[PDB]
């Protein structure tokens, strides 16, 4: 109170890092609690100290309680009635203050509330820098080296941790290395908030290989995808708008340099330059390497296609785990397939033949004949009206007739859909045993007729693991749906 | 370092560190406290229980 306490305050190097305002604010929170602490009673008490003056004025809050236990910390309207209750009870506004405190005695616990305040304010320099700025993505040098941990320290106070999963599952860190990973979560944890990195996206290795990409930095060749994965997979592919330029060598960098230095990054993996292409069917292929051109598959609308390679490189475009696929399915934006030029060949015979029994007994035409114009290409009989006529109607000969097994199917969608509507009709018919269950989709009274359940005795015998094997209901809601009829049938004395 | 400008400054215990003398009783004896002696040489004032 005598022009030092602010001067005191103000480092202003790293004390006074935030306005003076909050710095004053701790001290006399932390003077208020050595006071509190050396006052007999169990009051308390807020302490606020302006910056122009210095002198700590100390207010003691109210807090009351819906009780009569302490009064001079707690009270009531009720014993306030005698006073005429001036305000309500529960208030927390301030209602008495103190004087002054020496605090004389309690200087060790004056020093240890100093040292709190000074720990946090750390942390909160801590979050106004890097929790305010999602944290330092930047490599840096560890610190702390716990178990299955890295603990860094950054610029401007600031920190980061590495999770276990985040780092290589064999490689160990230790202080005073290097730890790649960006910061995506500044979590506030005690004494400062570290930053929570996780290396388990391509982000990080586009992002990586863009600055050290001649013709990303020129702007030469833009980037459309990339796939990356710890262990997994990890490729690099950029985009040529129409600039006559090498993916693969833009992916790749000078003489291979930025795939070795991002494979650093990427847990230890070794980064792939693959090409990457505007046509889908194209881009496959194109983010299937390093492989060879083999794949080909188009689809009308859809998203899916099939992939053909040969047997020796069936595991290097692919790969039966993966260790390429991913690349195709994020590095294409199109569908991967994981098997051979032969697979595919029985794929492709299998739905013809389909299609072709499908015709025979739908168009009501001779068995040769309905071979014959569903041999000149895949899936010919099937939606003549909605495909263009240039298709369906190629060939010459019955032209005239061809649109008949779109003319017949129109007016006979209602009996086509009869097969798939009436078939639980008389096959375990759907029952509020099941079908009315509370909990579960529509689709769980289609499973339970098609699976030959019809009462709830055959649910609630079977568990979860059995049930687990249809893909469309989960382990747990049959789970639970069998609990619920159990309890039903156990409990059904109270309607 | 800034917690000294933080404690004793502003506080004014400009004592302002102490360390642990006290003549604390040797181990393994009891006693009961029977006679205390206070001899003060006359420079110092002496303090209320003196």
């Amino acid at each position: 109170m005598n022009k030092e306490i602010l001067a005191v305050v103000e480092a202003v190097s790293n004390e006074k890092a935030l306005p003076r305002e909050k710095i004053f604010e701790a001290l006399e929170s932390a003077l208020a609690t050595a006071t509190k602490k050396k006052y007999e009673q169990e009051i308390d008490v807020r302490v606020q100290i302006d910056r122009k003056s210095g002198d700590f004025d100390t207010f003691r809050r109210w807090l009351v309680v819906d009780e009569v236990t302490q009064p001079t910390k707690e009270i009531t309207l009720e014993a306030a009635r005698y006073e005429d209750e001036s305000l309500n009870l529960g208030d927390y506004v301030e209602d008495q203050i103190e004087s002054v405190t020496f605090d004389r005695i309690t200087t060790q616990t004056a020093k240890q509330v100093i040292v709190q305040k000074v720990r946090e304010a750390e942390r909160a320099m801590v979050v106004d820098q890097f929790r305010e700025h999602e944290g330092e993505i930047i490599t840096g040098v560890v610190k702390k080296v716990n178990r299955d941990n890295i603990s860094l320290d950054l610029g401007n106070n600031a920190e980061a941790v590495i999770l276990r999963e985040d780092m290589l599952p064999r490689e160990n860190f230790r202080p005073g290395d290097r730890v790649r990973g960006v910061l995506y979560s500044v979590r506030p944890e005690a004494r400062g908030a570290q930053l929570f990195v996780t290396r388990s996206k391509p982000e990080m290795l586009i992002e990586l290989f863009r600055i050290e990409v001649p013709e990303i930095g020129e702007e030469v060749i833009e980037i459309k995808a990339a796939a990356r994965d710890p262990g997994s997979r990890a490729k690099i592919a950029v985009k040529t708008n129409d600039k006559r330029i090498d993916p693969v060598g833009a992916c790749v960098g000078m003489r291979g340099a930025r795939v070795q230095a991002v494979s650093t990054e990427l847990g230890g993996e070794r980064i792939d330059i693959v090409l990457w292409d505007d046509n889908p069917a194209q881009f496959v292929i194109n983010a299937m390497a390093p492989a060879d051109v083999a794949s080909i598959v188009v689809d009308e609308d859809k998203h899916t296609m099939d992939i053909a390679v040969e047997a020796g490189n069936l595991a290097q475009a692919i790969g039966r785990n993966g260790q390429n696929v991913r690349l195709a399915s994020q590095l294409s934006g199109w569908e991967l397939n994981v098997m051979t030029v032969d697979d595919l060949q029985a794929k492709h015979q299998a739905e013809a033949h389909a299609a072709i029994d499908t015709f025979t007994k739908y168009l009501d035409i001779d068995e040769d004949f309905a071979t014959v114009l569903v041999e000149e290409g895949f899936s010919t009989l099937e939606e003549l009206a909605y495909v263009p006529m240039k298709e369906l109607l190629e060939i010459e000969g019955l032209d005239e007739p061809t649109v008949e097994a779109l003319r017949e199917r129109a007016k006979n969608a209602l009996a086509t859909i009869a097969q798939a509507q009436e078939e639980s009709l008389g096959d375990n018919k759907p029952a509020d045993d099941l079908l009315n269950l509370e909990g579960v989709d529509r689709d769980l009274a289609f499973k339970l007729a098609a699976r030959g359940v019809c009462t709830l005795e055959d649910l609630a015998e079977q568990g979860i693991d059995d049930l687990a094997d249809i893909e469309g209901l989960t382990d747990e809601k049959a789970g639970a749906l069998i609990m619920a009829a159990r309890n039903i049938c156990w409990f059904g004395d109270e309607a | 370092t800034p917690e000294e400008k933080l404690l004793r400054a502003i506080f004014g215990e400009k004592a302002s560190d102490v360390k642990d003398s006290s003549l604390r009783v040797p181990n393994g004896v009891s006693g009961t406290v029977i006679d205390v002696q206070v001899f003060t040489r006359d420079g110092v004032e002496k303090d209320k229980r003196a």
